[PDB]
């Protein structure tokens, strides 16, 4: 065999929940004094395709994860600080509005 | 053996589907007391109530007022003597 | 649990990771047909090197063939077997 | 046991840095034969080699014109009665 099978890439690449590294900013929009490192997570999203340009892969089902991240201000010390993310537990196929 | 009338195929078989109209998956068995399963990927199930989903041995399973949450890969299952079989679907809205 | 610190750090750190493509982004110009999966998984960099200065780059590459199928608006579907790019290794450089 | 005179912290400390000039990664011993080893994460050992990289028991790694590499996640570690010690530090730009 040399290629990957259909039945696997659309198994593979269907929407649901998959590691997705996000930059801390994004998440801490009023925070942009400091500077975070690491300065992006690993967090479960939703993520993958609907095979259908008028459907989107969106969250229906979601929770919190803590980690420590380094907190940077211009000569302020740096400290530790637990932060909480949203992750996305479940995932669905819904009509894209506008 | 294999209940389902028609060949398992590995590139599913698409099924050209119109929402608010009905929808057949069509996984026809040689009895009435096979017990055929339809799921959609990647978890879903979708159980015959005999009025917005039914069942019937010599045509599938017939889903009135097809939505967008019938759009996917749909797959029809029955088990036979310990020995698993499947049929599957890729249903797509024309444009 | 919390996440320790040097777990974040050595997790999220510039690297090869499974990242879902569209397939229009790769292939801008096959706009003919309608794709199936419309989307692939493939191994990108991808990750933080943690300086505004640097910038998480591939520095050794690779292809992978897949079955995708292809509609043309009204006249029929095909499988078609489609060549992409992976990203074998990855390092943090100077934007 | 310890043969580093600052103690393991599970929190690496920062060290301010400029590309281009001097960068001490401040891993000092107790004695002057004690093996110690610097490595950046996530695939490099740092080689000293008398001349851009030197070690200094008494004072740690010293880096002429630290370049870009060295902007990250780096170790110090010693083997000392069969005990493997590391200390942890992260250096950050402006």
């Amino acid at each position: 065999h040399e290629v990957v099978k259909f039945m696997d890439v659309y198994q593979r690449s269907y929407c649901h929940p998959i590691e997705t590294l996000v930059d801390i900013f994004q998440e801490y929009p009023d925070e942009i004094e400091y500077i975070f490192k690491p300065s992006c997570v690993p967090l479960m999203r939703c993520g993958g395709c609907c095979n259908d340009e008028g459907l989107e892969c969106v969250p229906t089902e979601e929770s919190n994860i803590t980690m420590q991240i380094m907190r940077i201000k211009p000569h302020q010390g740096q400290h530790i600080g637990e932060m909480s993310f949203l992750q996305h537990n479940k995932c669905e196929c819904r009509p894209k509005k506008d | 053996g294999r209940p389902f009338v028609e060949m398992y195929s590995e590139i599913p078989e698409i099924i050209h589907m119109t929402e608010g109209r009905e929808l057949v998956i069509p996984c026809r068995v040689t009895s009435p007391n096979i017990t055929v399963t339809l799921k959609k990927f990647p978890l879903d199930t979708l159980i015959p109530d005999g009025k917005r989903i039914i069942w019937d041995s010599r045509k599938g399973f017939i889903i009135s007022n097809a939505t967008y949450k019938e759009i996917g890969l749909l797959t029809c299952e029955a088990t036979v003597n310990g020995h698993l079989y499947k049929t599957n679907y890729l249903t797509h809205r024309q444009t």
